[PDB]
């Protein structure tokens, strides 16, 4: 499992530095991530490819496989992680054109941390939705390490205990989004007895995620063993297409999102999902999905974080379904 | 003006699974507040699960009798006005076998305990649910609520009649 | 069984400002950032910006030669006189499945409504013919229009620019000024010395000059004429809007800088080829693919097409190579 | 500072068909300036074909013999000076064949008719030869250019040593 990154030259004209990793190179300029590897190149939108790598990054490889798009990716191995082009694309595969090499993650977690500092420029978010940030566009201009920096948010029990993760305030940094200008934000009504001021616990949760400030960053708010609740709000288009490794579920909490459903392993078209406030459902390991939220919605993803999964899913001892009737 | 869309018992509008080549009956689909206006008052029924844990979907109306739990739970008010009232466990082992997962019944008659504390959640907001103590909800009016759980005694699994199958 | 002509305004939408269309089974509906697209038993989303620069291709170049793919699952194919538009038919996940989905209008009927979708979904400073560093953004709500862009007058060439009767010279008088991204482009006239009687058939012209001039991207467009064989270079930057699948050969020659070309299987979509071109290299796009330039400094490209109506007939029975080598 | 970089035939960039599943032969790739480079003076190579049309490139050195065409064609300059000629014929059918296609080489010697003018091209320029002249070329030095033309009797087919075979 590979370790060997590499910054390369600033260009002179268009301000912005090529990195190494592994075999793959990295190059932007002023429109384009331009990848290449041994044996093939491929072109991405630089803001496409910035707000992939900004999930990518931030979610320390996520679950399973991240696809920036139909030839781009990550596998993730929980402490190494695979890089690849076309690994999950029929006619690279069917020609053995793909390629794939395996890294130790703090290593190409340092190298796309890099890439994603340098690439991005003054006033550029690429964790916001298009409307609320600005663009991407030409020579280097200076940065934005400080979006591209924000804390991973955990709770460790449930978001506003004694010690735990907080509640989102004004005060410390966290007004309510635009799109979500009507959400109700009293808390709700708490009362302990003496000496159980600790164990009483409750908060607003949909207030809370009105005051997100990034898009698309499920996070987690409540656990019972390897059971995560990691909501978020969305907006815009969900910047990767994610294959898991595992079965997830989707609860809808406000408005509505459709989930263009695709194979993981081909990526051909499988199904087109509209879920609406209340709607829950599942995505079968089998699939990548991809999400369209025109309004900024909040949606609840729900994780097993269990490492036994995978090796079960390979090997047939757990079903790619969780139910069938 | 921007309107944020929630969902209630009452006024909810169901979505679903659009086929190109696949079978609808996979991604499980169903709403939260059909299911829980259909079922029997604290009757939890699962809309998720994922190898043994769940979460599980409820009207609540009227005063439930008592649970507890050999983990932690969550409750997630959606709809309307809840009152939770929480109880210290003098001998939690006298109504939860240790071992158990998921929520028990474990009865309409007060436990013996002492007084934790006092809930009152409205729609989205969450609400802790300690291993130890136990647990009664009061809604004056029809509320819906989710529980993140574990499969155990009380959860209620009827796939077939709730999720979309064409 | 003739071919459509049932098209349909349909209402404004309150909140968007924006006016839905039908036409045949179609219809058309846009938001603040999508368009969104139903058929009998189907229904996709593509971002507007990407529609609304693949919907001013496909107005501009009146249907253009064979099928204009907007992307993986929209578009049209031109019979020239009348026009399918299709969801998913050259998209083997939908064909496999029976669900692509097909509809033959006359072409001025679909003209029409395509005009009327472009009109209504371009808003004030967004130009859908330039490339992204030159214009606004399409996002949000109705506001005002840029009927201007969209209105462009189609120039073509009957026998050469500058001849008599002829398309005239581009100047900054006429008002047509070297775009930023030529400013060193040579901008002299070639010396012509006609003889007393001759001035109508002595006639040359600076072409370098007139491409620096074009201030619209990726638009072929007719230079020069022998019968059949036409001469149609036009400024590329960013990325072609769509993907071409010609019913024939054309040839594109690299006139300055360098594009690289995205070549996918015309049927399956699956892809096939990558081609970098750079100042001189001339190739054919055969018939059996499609292909999408990504040119990241604007640039100069000659497209040589064959406008003669007998070769679709042909190249299906006889052979997508011209050349026999 | 924005520098747009054209091609010459001593100062040129080939590219190429990166293959994913396909021949690159469909592509019939090849660079004008590096065809031009390797062929005699003025021979006219043909670098495109679609059915009877062709592109041709060659290279312009000294003085040419003279050209007449039983149809319009066109001459691009891509690299340097390039002087041309021409000469509206008393009776062209004398030299070219109406009825046929393609430029015809009609010798040295000054053909009958009428000073018709003179045109001076530098790169990126665009000359008419119109139908019934008879034309010719000076370049004082090498210099690139591209005929819009039909296959006939000047066209030169070197396909498979000219394109990218592998
Ligand atoms: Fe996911």
């Amino acid at each position: 499992a590979r370790t060997d990154t590499e910054h390369l030259a600033i260009n002179n004209e268009t301000g912005y530095r090529s990195f190494r990793a592994g075999g793959f190179t990295f190059t932007r300029d002023e429109y384009f991530a331009r990848l290449t590897w041994p044996g093939g190149s491929h072109i991405i939108p630089i803001d496409a490819f910035l707000r992939a790598m900004m999930r990518d990054v931030a979610w320390g490889f996520f679950y399973g496989v991240v696809n920036f798009d139909h030839v781009f990716g990550t596998i993730n191995h929980y402490g190494e992680v695979t890089m690849f082009a076309g690994r999950f694309n029929d006619a690279y595969r069917n020609a053995g054109r793909d390629h794939e090499e395996r890294f130790k993650s703090s290593a190409l977690m340092a190298v796309f941390k890099d890439i994603l500092s340098d690439w991005t420029v003054e006033g550029y978010d690429p964790f916001a939705a298009p409307m609320e940030t600005g663009l991407p566009w030409g020579i280097k201009n200076g940065n934005n390490d400080e979006a591209i920096s924000r804390q991973r948010v955990t709770a460790r029990r449930m978001v506003g205990l004694p010690g735990d993760t907080p509640v989102r305030t004004d005060a410390n940094g966290f007004p309510v989004n635009r799109q979500f200008a009507d959400v109700p934000q009293e808390q709700p009504v708490v009362e302990a007895e003496p000496g159980f001021e600790a164990e009483v616990s409750a908060y607003n949760l949909f207030g809370y995620l009105s005051r997100s400030d990034v898009t698309w960053n499920p996070s987690v708010c409540s656990v019972v063993g390897d059971s995560l609740f990691c909501p978020t709000s969305e907006e815009f288009i969900l910047p990767v297409e994610h294959g898991n490794d595992r079965c997830e579920w989707f609860l809808q909490l406000s408005d509505e999102i459709v989930w263009d459903v695709k194979d993981k392993e081909s990526g051909k078209p499988r199904a087109r999902v509209t879920a609406r406030a209340g709607d829950i459902c599942c995505m079968p390991a089998d699939i990548r999905h991809q999400g369209y939220s025109t309004k900024r919605s909040m949606l609840l993803v729900w994780e097993n974080g269990s490492p036994k999964i995978p090796q079960m899913i390979a090997d047939g001892t757990a079903p790619v379904v969780p139910v069938t009737f | 003006d921007v309107v944020t869309e929630f969902g209630a018992l009452t006024d909810y509008r169901k979505g679903g699974v659009e086929i190109i080549d696949d079978d609808p009956r996979n991604y499980v689909f169903s709403n939260v507040f059909e299911v829980a206006a259909n079922a029997a008052p604290y009757e939890r029924v699962a809309v998720g699960k994922n190898f043994e844990y769940v979460i599980e979907s409820a009207r609540a109306e009227g005063t439930s009798g008592w649970f507890s739990c050999a983990h932690d739970e969550f409750v997630l008010a959606m709809d309307g006005q809840i009152e939770v009232h929480l109880l210290k466990l003098d001998n939690s082992d006298a109504y939860v076998d240790p071992d158990s997962e998921g929520a028990v019944a474990i009865g309409e008659a007060l436990p013996e305990g002492r007084k934790m504390g006092r809930i009152v959640l409205r729609r989205g907001h969450m609400a802790l649910l300690p291993v130890g103590a136990a647990y009664r909800f009061y809604a004056e009016q029809p509320a819906a609520m989710l529980f993140q759980s574990i499969e155990g005694a009380v959860t209620v699994q009827k796939w077939g009649e709730i999720c979309q199958t064409e």
